[PDB]
C-alpha cells in the first residue's frame, strides 16, 4: 500500500533507532534507522537525568527522640517546620517532574523536525513535500540514490534537469 | 567517590571448567534509565585492553558466548561459561556513572591455567 | 549572486551550564553569586551606637564600663567581643531573650 | 580504528605530547579517553574529551597538570601531561567508541570500546 | 550607604544571591551553598 | 572563497552587532550588521536580568549570638531549620540559572531564526536556499539590490520575470 | 482594501473563535473562525489551570497565641521561621506565574503557526506566500473551493496544471 | 447522535459490555461520558473517555470493575462492567458533547449535551 | 469531595406561575478561568436527560427562553419564567469543576402540575 | 530629530497637553522620556512610553495625574498632566535615543540621547 | 530610593586648567550585565541637556575628547582634560538603573570661568 511518515503517526517497526526513513522505488520498500539524530536526542535525556543523580552533601542529625518524647512546645515547633519544609519539596519535585516531562517530549519532537529540513534542503527542487512526513521525488531513484539522501551526500544538480521537467510541464 | 572491590583477586583455572570473577561496588551504579554503568574488560600481556561486557549484561562485538555478565545495583559477577586456554590475564571491572568524579577501575584479578 | 545570514562569534567564550548539558560554550556570562564584601560597618545615614567594652544588658544596671550608654539612642547597635555586662560576677535569667528585646529597642 | 605516536623519553620537568589520530570516523561526537597503566600496577583513568566542542574532564589526580586538545581537520587528538615525575613512566592509551552498531542498548554506552596500540612513555636520567 | 550587616563586614552589591555568612542580617541577598553560578548574558558560542 | 551562514558556523568578524549579512556579486563581497535583531535580542535578556536584580523588602534579624551561646535544644532546632531553607535557596539558585540558560540560548537562536524567513519570504521565487544559512539569488543584484534586503524594501515583481527563466530554463 | 493576517496584526472582527480565515475572490470578501485549533489551544490552557486548583491536604494547626503571647526565645523562631518560609512561597508563585505566562503566550504562538503549515501543504503549488500571513492562489478559487481549505478536503491535482500557467509562464 | 446496543440480561458474576456509535463527529477530540441510572433512584456518573488517546477517569464507586475502549475506524465506543451483583441493574447512558455551536463559551465546557437512547440491564436469575 | 444538596426536593406548580429550583454546593465551583461549572438537566419518565444551562449561565440549543440560570459560587438557582404543561419530571444539578474526583449529581427535584 | 509644540498659559486646575513629533525614526521600538525643569529647579524625569506597545512607566510623584499616548501613524507622542497647579510651570522635553549608532555599548542605553527644544507651560491668574 | 549627591555644588575654572566633577550614588549603579547605569549631562543656559556619557565611561558623538568619565559601583568622576570657554553651564548626573523606581537626576554643578 502507501506510506506515511511523523505526521500521522509512529512506526513500531523501527526497533534500532528513534528516527528513520522509509522509501519506495521500484526495486521495493525499505526501512532504515538514523544514527546520529538518535544519538543526539539520547545524548540530551542522559544529561538531564545526569543532573538528578547527584546527592547532597549537607549531613542532617537528630533533633526529636523516638522512644523518649521532647518537651511539648519545642515538639510542636519542631512537628510546624517540618511540615512546612515538606510542602516545599514536594511541590518542587511535582513541579520539576512535570516540566521536564513538558522538556522531554519537546526535544524528541524537534529532533524529528531537524532531520525534516535536512532531507528538504538536500533535495532542492528535485522533490516535494507530500504533507504527512514524506517527500515525493520526481526522478528515478535508485537504492543507492536513496542511501545518499541517508548519509547527507546528495547532490541536487546531477537530476535537476530531470525532475524539473517533470514537475512544471509534466 | 566509588570504590571497586574484586575478588578473588586471582583464579587458577581448567580448561573445561567455568569460572567467576566478582567486582562490588561502594555506591549504587544504577542510573535513572535503568541501567548499571559497569565494564568487563579483558587485557593480555602485552595487548590493549579488550572490551567484554559494556552495561553489565551486554556482550560486545568480538566476544564470544563464553562470557556472561550478570548483577544489579552494587553487587556484580563475570561468568564463563567455559574456559578455553585463550581466556588468561587480568580481568578489570570499571565503572562510569558520574564523570565529574570520573571514571576508575577495579584492582585486577588473574587468570591463569592450572 | 548569493547573501547569507549569521550570527557572530568570539575566540573564546565562557562555560555556564544548562538543564540538559554542562559546559556549554555561551559568548559572555556573569556571576550571579556574590563573593566580595566590605570590610567595614558602612552606616550612613543612620545613628550608630558602638558600645565597644560595654555589654548590651550592662547599660540596663549600669557597670562602670557602660557610664555612657545608660540612655543610648539608636539606629544600629553594634556589639563587640570584649563586651562586658557585669562588673561584680554574676549573670542574668533568659539572658537571650533580653538580649533580643534591646537589640530591637531603638535606645 | 586509533594509531598513537612513537615511544618517547623525558627527563623530570618536561612536558610529553601524545597523539591519536582517529581514522574512519563519520560522527565525532562520542567520547574519547586517556588511561595510563604504570609497569606492574593497573588501569589509570585521565581524562575525557568531546571531539564537537573540546569540553575536557580531567580527573582530581590529573587535574591541572593535564591539558587535552584536538584537532579536527586531520582528525588527531592529543594530550600533554606537563611537570614529569619518575612515576609518570607508563603506557598511554587512547580509546573511543566503535560506532556503527545497530544495538539500542548502544547508545547508551559512553565509555571504551576501540582502543590505541599505547604509548610507552619513560622518564628516568 | 549599607543595608546587610554580618560579622565581618556589610555586603553591598545587586546580585541577588552570596556566599559569604550564613547569618548575615539587614535586607540581604540569598545564601546559597555554591560559590560560582554563572548567568549566560550571550548566545552560544560557534566558532569558525 | 565561499561564505557560509549560520547552520555551519559563526562569524568572528562580526563586531558592531549579534546578527548580520554577508553578500557576494560582481562588485566584492561585502558585511553589514542587522540592528534591528539585534536590540530585540538584548531587549530580551537585560529584562531577563533586570527581573534578577529587585532586592526583598523582608528585614531578617538575629536570633543566635556569636560570643555567648545559646541553649542546647534551641541551638539545634535553629541550625536544623537555617540548613533546611538553605537547601531550598541553593536548589533554586540552581535550578533558575540552568533554566534561564536554556532561555537565553534559545531565545537568541529563534531571533536568528526570524530573520532567516524573513529574507525568505523577501525573495518569493527569485532565490533559492543553499542549505548552509544562504540564499542564492538567480538575478543581476548589485550593491544597492543588495542593500534593499537589507532595510526590507525588496520588491519582487520587479525581477520575477528575469528570474524565472534562470530556474526553471537555463 | 486589502487584507492582511497574523504576522501584521490581529482582527478585532473573531468572535466566535481564536484563529480563523479570510478569503477574498470575485464573489467577495468573507470570515470564518477555526474551531479545531481554537478548542486545541484552550484544552491545553485549561488543563494548565486544572493543576493549580488542586487543594493540599496538609492540615496546620496554631502554635502561636494572639491574645496571650508566648515566651520571647519561642517567639522568635516561630517568627524567624514562619518568614523564611514565606519568602519561598513568595518566590515560587511569582516565578510560576511568570513562567506560565510565558508558556501560555508561547502556546497560542504555535497553534497559529501549525495552522499556516497545515495550509501551507495543502496548497502545494498552487499558492505562494505573501509575506504578511496570506496566500496568493493562482486559480480560480471560488466560495465552494474556499470553504475546502477551511475543511481539509483540497486536492491539489484538480488545479495543478491551471496554477502552474499561471505562475511559471504568466 | 449516539445509539446504543440493545437490552441485555445477566447472571451476578458475569460480565456486560454495552456500545455506543457517535455517528456524524469529525472532531472526535470531546469527552464522552458513560452514566447510570438504577430504577427509582438518580442519575450515576462512571467515567469519561478520551478518542485522541484512550485516557480514561473512572468514579472510585466503579474504580477497578469498569474497562473502556473505543475503536476509532468504525467510530464505536464501548464499556464493560465484570463482576456484577443485583444493583448493577439499571439503564446506560453514553454521553459527549454537541460539536457544531458559534459560541465562545462552549469552549470551556466538558460535559454532557447529545445522549444515547439508552440500554436497560437485567441481572437477576 | 463536592456535595450537591438541591431543594425543595419537590415542587407542584401551576401552569402559568414562575418556579425556581435551587442547588447548593460544598465547595466552591467557580474555576480559575472565571466560569462556574454547574450544570441543569431535566430528565422525562422515559427519556434520556436533556441538558437545559451547561455552565450556570448559559442556555442550551434546544431550549426555550422560560429556563434561566444564575448564581455563582456555591449557591445556585434555576429559574423559570413561566411554567408549561411540557416541563415537568425531574430536574438534577450536576457539577464539573474536577475530574479525577469526577462529576457527581444532585438528588433530583420533582415538578408536578398543580 | 524632535520637534515639540508652542508655549502655552493655562489656570489653576485645567490640563495641558504637549506634543512631541519624532521625524525620522526607523526603529519606532526605543523608549522616548518626558522630563521636566522648573526655573530656577534642577531637570525632573516625569515618565517613559514604548512605541511599540503603550507601555508607560510614570514617577511616583507624577503617579495619577499624567497619561502619555502616541499616534504611530503620523509619529506624534501626547502627554497629559491634569489638575494643575502653580508649581507645574517649568519647560516640558521630550527626549529618546539617537539610533543609526554603530557601537556595541550603544545597544545597553535606554536613556536620553537626541531632545526636543522645549516647551515652557506657565499656569497663573 | 537610589539618592544622587554631586560635589562641589560649584567650580570656578580657568580655560587651560583641568576639572573634575563627582557624583556618587547611594545604591551600587553596576548592573547584571557589567555596565555602570550613569549618565553625564550638560546644559547650557537657554538651550536643551547635552548627552556626554552614557554609561559611565562611553562617550556620545558629537562630544569632544576633551570630557572623558570614569568611576564604577557607587562612587563616579567626570572629568575635563582642559576647559574651554564653550564648557560652562551644569552639569547633571543621571542614574537608569531600575525603571520601576525611576529615573532620577543629580543636583547640579555650576562650572563658570574664573
Ligand atoms: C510530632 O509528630 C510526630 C509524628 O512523626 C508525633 O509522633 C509526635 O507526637 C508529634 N509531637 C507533638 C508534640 O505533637
Ligand atoms: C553515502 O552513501 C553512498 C551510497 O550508498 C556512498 O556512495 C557514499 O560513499 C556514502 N558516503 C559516506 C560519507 O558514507
Ligand atoms: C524502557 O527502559 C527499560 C530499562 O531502561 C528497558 O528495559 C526497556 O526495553 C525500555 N523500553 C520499553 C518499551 O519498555
Ligand atoms: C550551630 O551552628 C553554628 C555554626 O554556624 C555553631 O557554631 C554552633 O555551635 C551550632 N550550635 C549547636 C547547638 O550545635
Ligand atoms: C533601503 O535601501 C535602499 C537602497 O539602499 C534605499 O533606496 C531605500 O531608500 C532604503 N529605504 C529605507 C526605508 O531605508
Ligand atoms: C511575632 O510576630 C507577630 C506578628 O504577626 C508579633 O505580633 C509578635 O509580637 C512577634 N513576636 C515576637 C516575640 O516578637
Ligand atoms: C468540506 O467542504 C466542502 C465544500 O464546502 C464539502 O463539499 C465537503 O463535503 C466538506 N467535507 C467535510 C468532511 O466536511
Ligand atoms: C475574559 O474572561 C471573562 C471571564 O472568564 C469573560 O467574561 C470575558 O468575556 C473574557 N474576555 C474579555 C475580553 O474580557
Ligand atoms: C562581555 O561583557 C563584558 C562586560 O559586560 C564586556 O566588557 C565584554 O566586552 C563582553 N564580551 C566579551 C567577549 O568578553
Amino acid at each position: 500500500g502507501a506510506i506515511a511518515g511523523f505526521i500521522e503517526n509512529g512506526w513500531e517497526g523501527l526497533i534500532d533507532g528513534w528516527y528513520g526513513f522509509r522509501h519506495q522505488n521500484a526495486q521495493g520498500e525499505g526501512t532504515a534507522a538514523d544514527y546520529k539524530s538518535t544519538q543526539s536526542a539520547i545524548d540530551q535525556i542522559t544529561g538531564k537525568l545526569n543532573r538528578l543523580i547527584e546527592k547532597t552533601n549537607q549531613q542532617f542529625e537528630l533533633i526529636d527522640n523516638e522512644f523518649t518524647e521532647v518537651e511539648k512546645q519545642i515538639g510542636n515547633v519542631i512537628n510546624w517546620t517540618r511540615d512546612s519544609i515538606t510542602e516545599v519539596w514536594s511541590y518542587n519535585a511535582e513541579l520539576l517532574v512535570a516540566m521536564e516531562n513538558q522538556h522531554t517530549i519537546d526535544l524528541a519532537d524537534s529532533e524529528m523536525d531537524k532531520l525534516y529540513e535536512r532531507v528538504k534542503r538536500q533535495l532542492r527542487e528535485n522533490a516535494e513535500e507530500d504533507g504527512t512526513g514524506c517527500f515525493e521525488i520526481f526522478h528515478k531513484c535508485d537504492d543507492d540514490c536513496m542511501a545518499s539522501i541517508r548519509n547527507n551526500t546528495y547532490d541536487h544538480s546531477k537530476y535537476r534537469e530531470e525532475a524539473m521537467q517533470n514537475r512544471i510541464q509534466i | 567517590d566509588i570504590v571497586m572491590t574484586q575478588s578473588p583477586l586471582s583464579l587458577s583455572v581448567t580448561p573445561g571448567e567455568p569460572a567467576s570473577i566478582s567486582c562490588r561496588s561502594s555506591h549504587s551504579l544504577l542510573h535513572l534509565n535503568g541501567y548499571n554503568y559497569l565494564d568487563w574488560y579483558l587485557q593480555k600481556p602485552g595487548q590493549s585492553p579488550q572490551l567484554l561486557i559494556y552495561l553489565g549484561s551486554n556482550r560486545a562485538s568480538g566476544v564470544p558466548d563464553r562470557f556472561s555478565g550478570s548483577g544489579s545495583g552494587t553487587d556484580f559477577t563475570l561468568k564463563i561459561s567455559r574456559v578455553e586456554a585463550e581466556d588468561v590475564g587480568i580481568y578489570y571491572c570499571m565503572q562510569a556513572l558520574r564523570t565529574p568524579p570520573g571514571l576508575t577501575f577495579g584492582g585486577g584479578t588473574k587468570v591463569d591455567i592450572k | 549572486d548569493k547573501i547569507c545570514l549569521g550570527h557572530h562569534a568570539v575566540s573564546n567564550g565562557t562555560k555556564v551550564n544548562t538543564l540538559t548539558e554542562r559546559g556549554v560554550e555561551v559568548v559572555n556570562a556573569t556571576e550571579t553569586v556574590e563573593r566580595t564584601n566590605i570590610p567595614r560597618i558602612c552606616s550612613k545615614g543612620k545613628r550608630t551606637v558602638d558600645l565597644g567594652q560595654c555589654g548590651l544588658l550592662g547599660t540596663i544596671t549600669g557597670p562602670p564600663q557602660c557610664d555612657q550608654f545608660l540612655e543610648f539612642s539608636a539606629d544600629l547597635i553594634i556589639e563587640r567581643r570584649e563586651g562586658s555586662d557585669v562588673c561584680y560576677p554574676g549573670k542574668f535569667v533568659n539572658e537571650e531573650a533580653l538580649r533580643q528585646i534591646l537589640r530591637e529597642s531603638g535606645g | 580504528q586509533l594509531v598513537q605516536s612513537g615511544a618517547e623519553v623525558k627527563k623530570p620537568g618536561a612536558s610529553v605530547k601524545v597523539s591519536c589520530k582517529a581514522s574512519g570516523y563519520t560522527f565525532t561526537g562520542y567520547y574519547l579517553h586517556w588511561v595510563r597503566q604504570a609497569p606492574g600496577q593497573g588501569l589509570e583513568w585521565m581524562g575525557r574529551i568531546n571531539p564537537d566542542t573540546g569540553g575536557t574532564n580531567y580527573a582530581q589526580k590529573f587535574q591541572g597538570r593535564v591539558s587535552m586538545t584536538r584537532d579536527m581537520s586531520i582528525s588527531t587528538h592529543y594530550m600533554e601531561l606537563s611537570r614529569l615525575t619518575s612515576d609518570d613512566t607508563a603506557v598511554y592509551y587512547c580509546a573511543t567508541k566503535r560506532g556503527a552498531v545497530t544495538a539500542m542498548v548502544y547508545y547508551y554506552f559512553y565509555g571504551m570500546d576501540v582502543w590505541g596500540q599505547g604509548t610507552t612513555v619513560t622518564v628516568s636520567s | 550607604e549599607g543595608d546587610c550587616y554580618y560579622s565581618g563586614g556589610t555586603i553591598i552589591s545587586n546580585l541577588p544571591f552570596q556566599n559569604i555568612d550564613s547569618r548575615a542580617v539587614g535586607k540581604c541577598p540569598r545564601y546559597v551553598k555554591q560559590r560560582s553560578l554563572l548567568l549566560a548574558t550571550g548566545m552560544k558560542n560557534v566558532p569558525e
